[PDB]
């Protein structure tokens, strides 16, 4: 018996001007069976302006939603009701990952959500905690086929040519549907239906998008 | 174990058993130190020439840093317990910083120590008050004064013991700021006689300076003090 | 091994009225001779002789213990330890670490003051008591010994020649041993004296 | 006891916590009275033997008995004796020093030479009181 | 390992020698780092091994050296006093949770009479150590892989009524052998003596 | 990951590269290698990249408290035994990390340098990391204690730049920093790409 | 790895050095042994590695050479025939019975017109090679524990239109750093070049 | 095992101990260390004992072949490469072997060396064995190449015997022999400990 085990799945997250376009596919996997298609335990609310997005084990995956949960909680009581921004909570996220670093997390995270100026950054993490805030990010079992792809679109590198204006909500969320229309078609681990979340000042917009099947 | 609140407080705010801590320290030998402008003094009382006490000198003020020495005035049992617990510090300072240690820092450690006898259950406070003297690594003379109550402060010329405010309300109106090495000893002389009698072999005094310490012997401590006394009769001549 | 790391052998033998006790003086790791002139005995009163053989870290750790044990015996019990209380203390002190074991094999040699009956023991690394009326003998050389004590001794000697068999039987196993040599110091003892002879040996 | 440091040295302890170095001192009933006995004659530059009779002589006076009773007095020296048990064999690279100290107590055929020298001395300081 | 040290103690002298070597796995990071560290005044060892270990032991040491005198009065104790809580430390740390320090020394001093009713030794002290805890006093001990290339060279050329120039070029002779034989680079050596007037860091022999 | 230091007459240059591989695979190409701890301190990084990152913001929190009780600057030989005596309590818990501390105190400069086995050392000169042997060989050549100011921060960028071309675990934005009597201040911050075609055009 | 192998080539010339230390695992048995193989008049490799396969590969390659000159009237073979000959060898023991030699080398040499009709290469001619039988024509190459630091050392400093003067001073500062900070003891470097007239040993840098 | 010979201004001198121990336990005190291969040859035998005894008896073997076909005596550059060729064969094969070959052939001495491995060195000074690192210090002090036929006798005679004193693998008797033009002639045999109270009295 070991107690490790990975469950599949990614998450991808491209951070505009004041907003974060945040996705992650619906698709729970064991060993070499498939157990669900509709696990919505991707991708966690902590607060109305921050998301936590992870993936790797499912079972430590629930385990680190709630601490993450509850710390959050006792910000809010000793604070006088002041919500945590993203900052905080992602600061919070690199401690608690290396304070258990000898039996850690098999999770691989993304703390997501916007500034104090109204901005979106995203972080990533590695299975101890090694932080960076980026524009995007991408985790999982397809993100060597999807980390390369934000890098030639988004940065524009290597192309002698003008800057494009600014990315809207709309041609983010194209965008990133070109992604995961891409790593379901060449990730055996990835990809039955994928959960897009919006966040903006006004409140978050919960948006789907089908996948190949199998 | 044994737990129970000793240090409570009264029906007026006092504590009482600080209170009572201070007067023990009251009843204990005067020690009074100045500070100079290169050179810190400090002298004590020394109970008595009982002339059993042993050939071999036993010195009252003790050395707690390479530059930083103490001395107390109280219960002598409970001053040795004190000191045991600062001269580990420095150990301590000098384990996980690789530096010598301030004489501000020694003395918020003791007063540290005051205030946590005051606070504990089945512990009464140190009936003790010290004056700590010594210099930094950059010269600067210091010199502190800590109570049972656990208050550090630091002094321009300071006097503890027996009689505790019959010195220091006579050398407020006879400091002169920033003396030489020879008027700090022979200040810290004409401060401990007002209160102690007029014995010569009851005056232990030390000056401290920069990476020097010297004790002041039999012989050297009779030319302090008879111009010492024979000043004070100009000033009962002056007086009348 | 950890227990052939330092070299050195003790033995002892057991006569009339007398035994002797005998060491090397080599110190070493593995290969390397690091002294010459350390012996491996100790003494703790007019009666009692003993040597440790074993990992020299341990050597001096247990001998360090032993003799505060042995100098608190003297102080709560107003007279010298005896040997058969003195075999029966360290032989306890080798089971309470058991399982953190000392590398230590202590070779006890002890008399009767008034009566005059050796009693001689050596332990194992774990405490194991053994007392055999004719020999004992520990070290990196004791399976030499074993070939060397049984085939010369009698249960009759004279002081004298006691000497004689005991001091060849160490430096003939030296000479085939790589770990232990460079003469040996011995040590007779009646009920009357102690005598500590030096024995010529290969400086090899 | 003696150590190389200050050599012989002599202390009191108090139930306290405080002790103090002395050069003789005295606990007990009568404390206060033997302490100005010994005041009024010691001396640095003393033998043993002029130690021992001092002792001895203090002791009388407080407990008030002239012809000091061996059977109601206990005595006990601290000197140091020549080094008998020293073993250059086994120890080559280790130093022993020539003479060791030891505490011992005298017995009833020690101390009877000294306690009949301390009536005497108090016999001798009789004859000249008038 | 890499770094070797060697002693050797006289009629009114002993000499030491540390390279000062510090390296990274093949990569040199210093030349001259002092690796005999001054405990007392008349008091100094020579311990060789990685430098973690070796700081963390040596200021173990010393800053319990310096206590002992707080306490005491400024009373400075016998060599053997300090090399018996030397191997203490290293006899009580194999058989811990930490582990044992990976230390392997040599002490020196030289023994005054403290006072007139000191009797003592008089004479110099040279204790060879180990990392497990083993202890001997010994005319002259070497550590390091240049050990045995200078320890059969002392068989062959020490003396125990060496003056203090004799010993420095037997010092120098010490110090050739190990650049002619070892692979590893020790070029800088920090030799330094204890005699009755305390230390003193030898500045010709290098 | 290539950092190196070295002191000289006019302070301390700090010079690192900006790049984080798991493997063969480049996890990030924006990481700040250099963790300032205050205004007069900095401190490097190099190993394990959560091990740096952790232990440097408690070495950046002892140094905060030291001034707050006792109302003065920590020296830099204290703020590395503070992290030295922190590294060497988890030498056997198989920590990755190799830190140079770097600062003006009251007693000029002073570069340190602190291993993942409780190690520290005290010289002029370093270069840490897995590539940092390539960063040896051009700064040994060209290193002299009365450098000026503006070729000290040539030699440094220049150094970087040769073992981020050769080794695999190095690369990215060479930073260099600089540190005088006042604190520190940030130099140059250019790509290893654009300094290609200046150095060798 | 203990000894570096260093060779750079220029307009005219291919300089080589190689560290004439020998040992037995940290013991100096020479300091003076030559590691630059001669194999034809205007050919030269230098190989690293223990002295076991190292004598026996070049053994092999040289009398192998010399063998297609008697077979062949005398006729000197191009120096990328020799280099590919060499390859050969390493790639087919990877996969043999008695196992991989374990060399590594760097191959130098000076192109000249055996005759009128040969039209080949003029320059000269670099190969690094490596045990397990890679080969790649390099401007300069590098082996040993101290080949990273003079490779970025070459990277600052190395320019196609050196001298022969401007090259020597060069190499004495690729020996220089070597000695600076690899912790293996090389100390004397066999300073070698190929030219136009053939191989020549240079007395100065060493 | 203990074996060293050094190229003087006069010949060779071999210079042996003889000790054979399995471990903890010595077998053997009376082994011949040097195997003379003919007349003017030599070879010492270090490391394994049935190892070098059978490849030494082959080497010589391969010597006395040489001259009933050729006619004439067999240099030492080539009875080494005999040997040499040998060992590099079986080098996977486990073999512990580390000999010297030395002799007088028509282009003066050589002093040669073979591993177990195959290598072959020449140089005019060796020590080999276990307690070989004993006896470099001893001799790297005091030679020199212009040393009398008397004073090398006597250099190589203390040197073997404090590699003796503080190997454990290493005693027994010291065998000096010297190679001169006509051949090699057995020089002395004597005891360790006969040897002790000569250079200590
Ligand atoms: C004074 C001094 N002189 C030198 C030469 C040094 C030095 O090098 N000290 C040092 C100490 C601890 C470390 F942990 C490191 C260190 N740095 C690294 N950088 C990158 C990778 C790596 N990266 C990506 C993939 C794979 C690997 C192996 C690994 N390490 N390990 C370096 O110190
Ligand atoms: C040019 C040169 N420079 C040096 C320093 C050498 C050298 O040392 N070459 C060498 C080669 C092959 C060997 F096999 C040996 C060799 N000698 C030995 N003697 C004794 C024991 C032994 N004995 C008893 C118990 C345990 C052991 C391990 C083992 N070996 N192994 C030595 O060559
Ligand atoms: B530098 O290259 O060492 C750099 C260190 C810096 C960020 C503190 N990063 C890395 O290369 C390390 C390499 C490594 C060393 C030791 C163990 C494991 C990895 N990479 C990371 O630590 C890393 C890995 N994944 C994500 C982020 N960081
Ligand atoms: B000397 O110690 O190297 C000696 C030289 C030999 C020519 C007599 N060799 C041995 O003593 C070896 C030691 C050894 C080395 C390597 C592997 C195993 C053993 N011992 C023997 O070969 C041996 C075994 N049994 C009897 C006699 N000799």
């Amino acid at each position: 018996w070991s107690p490790y085990q990975d469950n599949g799945g990614t998450t991808a997250a491209i951070a505009g001007k004041d907003f974060v376009i945040l996705a992650g596919d619906t698709r729970l996997n064991g060993d070499f069976c498939l157990h669900s298609r509709h696990d919505q335990s991707k991708i966690f609310q902590l607060t109305p302006y921050t998301y936590m997005a992870s993936n790797g084990m499912q079972a430590d995956r629930l385990q680190l939603q709630q601490m993450l949960k509850y710390r959050v909680k006792w910000y809010k009581y000793n604070n006088g009701g002041k919500v945590p921004s993203t900052k905080a909570i992602a600061q919070l996220m690199s401690t608690m990952l290396y304070h258990r670093r000898f039996f850690p997390y098999y999770t691989f995270n993304m703390v997501v959500g916007l500034d104090e100026e109204g901005h979106g950054v995203c972080y990533s993490y590695d299975a101890v905690g090694s932080t960076e805030p980026f524009l995007y990010g991408t985790r999982g079992s397809a993100a060597s086929f999807v980390e390369p792809l934000l890098d030639c679109l988004i940065n524009r590198q290597h192309m002698t040519s003008q800057a494009p204006p600014e990315m809207t909500k709309e041609e983010t969320l194209a965008m990133l549907k070109n992604a995961f229309t891409g790593a379901a078609e060449r990730d055996i681990y990835t990809g039955d239906s994928v959960s897009f979340f919006i966040i903006t000042k006004d409140g978050v917009q919960q948006e789907s998008f089908e996948l190949r099947k199998d | 174990s044994y737990d129970r609140a000793i240090t409570v407080f009264s029906p007026d705010g006092h504590l009482f058993q600080v209170e009572y801590a201070q007067e023990a320290v009251k009843k204990g030998l005067a020690a009074v130190g100045v500070l100079g402008s290169d050179s810190v003094v400090i002298a004590v009382e020394k109970k008595s020439a009982v002339k059993l006490q042993d050939s071999r000198t036993i010195r009252k003020i003790y050395k707690v840093d390479a530059n930083i020495y103490l001395a107390f005035a109280g219960l002598s049992a409970d001053a040795r317990v004190l000191i045991n617990k600062a001269q580990l510090e420095c150990q301590r300072f000098s384990l996980n910083y690789e530096d010598t240690m301030d004489v501000d820092m020694l003395v918020r450690y003791v007063a540290g120590v005051q205030q946590k006898s005051t606070q504990s259950g089945g512990s009464r406070p140190f009936g003790v008050a010290t004056v700590i003297g010594g210099f930094n690594e950059d010269g600067k003379p210091h010199l502190w004064k800590t109570d049972p109550s656990g208050m550090c402060s630091a002094w321009r010329a300071v006097a503890i013991g027996r009689h505790d405010q019959t010195v220091i309300e006579y050398m407020e109106k006879s400091y002169k700021d920033g003396m030489s090495r020879d008027e700090c000893v022979h200040f810290a002389i004409k401060s401990l006689l007002e209160v102690v009698e007029s014995g010569s072999r009851n005056i232990e005094l030390l000056v401290l300076q920069y990476k020097e310490a010297r004790y002041l012997t039999e012989e050297e401590l009779q030319k302090f003090v008879v111009e010492v006394e024979k000043e004070r009769e100009e000033e009962a001549a002056a007086k009348k | 091994s950890i227990m052939a790391y330092s070299g050195g052998s003790v033995m002892a033998m057991a006569g009339k009225e007398c035994f002797v006790i005998i060491s090397d003086n080599r110190l070493g790791e593995q290969l390397k001779t690091i002294s010459t002139e350390v012996p491996k005995l100790h003494v703790v009163n007019d009666s009692i002789v003993y040597g440790l053989t074993g990992l020299r870290t341990d050597q001096q750790t247990f001998a360090n213990k032993v003799q505060f044990r042995t100098e608190m015996y003297k102080l709560r019990e107003e007279r010298d330890i005896t040997g058969k209380a003195f075999a029966a203390m360290i032989t306890s002190m080798l089971y309470e670490a058991r399982f953190g074991p000392w590398f230590v094999e202590p070779v006890i040699g002890s008399i009767d003051k008034s009566t005059g009956e050796v009693y001689l023991c050596a332990t194992d690394l774990i405490g194991a008591p053994c007392e055999p009326e004719d020999y004992v003998c520990a070290g990196t050389a004791a399976e030499s010994l074993h070939g060397m004590c049984e085939a010369l001794w009698r249960p009759g000697m004279s002081p004298e020649e006691l000497f004689e068999i005991a001091a060849q039987a160490m430096l003939s196993a030296c000479d085939r041993d790589s770990l232990s040599g460079y003469g040996a110091v011995a040590m007779i003892v009646t009920k009357d004296k102690v005598t500590t002879r030096l024995i010529k040996g290969r400086k090899d | 006891g003696w150590d190389r440091y200050y050599g012989y040295q002599l202390y009191s302890t108090e139930p306290s916590g405080d002790y103090s170095a002395w050069s003789a001192y005295a606990i007990g009933q009568n404390d206060q009275v033997a302490h100005a006995l010994l005041k009024k004659d010691w001396h640095e530059s003393m033998t043993l033997e002029d130690g021992m009779l001092l002792a001895l002589r203090v002791l009388g006076k407080t407990m008030d008995t002239a012809k000091i009773d061996l059977d109601r007095v206990e005595v006990a020296v601290m000197r140091k004796v020549p080094a008998s048990n020293i073993d250059q064999l086994l120890d080559p690279f280790k130093h022993h020093p020539k003479t060791t100290p030891r505490f011992q107590i005298l017995t009833r055929s020690e101390l009877k030479p000294h306690a009949e020298r301390a009536d005497q001395a108090r016999e001798a300081e009789e004859k000249a009181e008038a | 390992m890499a770094e070797t040290a060697i002693a050797f103690r006289c009629k009114d002298y002993v000499m030491v020698a540390a390279a000062g070597l510090n390296a990274f796995y093949y990569i040199k990071i210093t030349d001259a780092e002092d690796k005999i560290t001054q405990l007392d005044t008349h008091q100094l060892v020579a311990c060789t091994g990685e430098n973690g270990p070796r700081v963390n032991f040596t200021e173990y040491i010393k800053c319990n050296l310096a206590l002992n005198r707080m306490r005491q009065h400024g009373r400075h104790s016998s060599c053997e006093s300090t090399a018996n809580f030397m191997r203490n430390c290293l006899a009580s740390a194999i058989r811990s949770r930490e582990g044992a320090y990976q230390v392997n020394c040599l002490f020196a001093g030289y023994d005054t009479p403290v006072s007139e009713d000191d009797d003592g030794v008089v004479g110099p002290q040279l204790f060879y150590m180990d990392y497990l805890g083993t202890l001997q006093a010994v005319p002259y001990g070497c550590h390091g892989y240049g050990a045995c290339f200078v320890t059969a060279l002392l068989d062959r050329l020490w003396r125990p009524d060496l003056s203090q120039q004799e010993g420095l070029e037997l010092m120098q002779k010490c110090c050739d052998e190990v650049k002619r034989r070892v692979i590893i680079s020790n070029s800088y050596f920090f030799v330094k003596a204890v005699t009755k007037n305390g230390v003193e860091v030898i500045t010709a022999v290098h | 990951t290539t950092t190196l230091a070295f002191r000289f007459n006019g302070g301390i240059i700090v010079a690192v590269d900006s790049r984080a591989s798991t493997g063969q695979y480049i996890a990030s190409q924006t990481v700040m290698k250099v963790l300032e701890i205050n205004d007069y301190l900095l401190g490097t990084l190099a190993g394990g990249a959560a091990d740096c990152q952790y232990w440097e913001r408690v070495l950046g929190m002892e140094c905060r408290l030291w001034e707050l009780r006792n109302g003065s600057r920590i020296t830099v030989a204290a703020a590395s035994k503070i992290l030295a005596n922190i590294t060497y309590a988890y030498r056997n818990h198989g920590l990755s990390m190799g830190t140079m501390v770097a600062g003006w105190d009251q007693f000029g400069p002073s570069l340190y340098y602190v291993d993942d086995k409780g190690s520290r050392v005290k010289q002029d000169l370093f270069s840490v990391g897995s590539g940092s042997i390539y960063a040896y060989g051009v700064l040994d050549t060209g290193y002299r204690k009365d450098l000026s100011v503006e070729d000290a921060c040539d030699l440094a960028r220049r150094s970087i730049f040769h073992a981020t071309y050769r080794d695999g675990a190095s690369g990215g934005i060479v930073t260099v920093y600089h540190v005088h009597e006042k604190g520190w201040t940030k130099i140059s911050r250019d790509d290893q790409t654009k300094l290609y075609h200046r150095y060798f055009p």
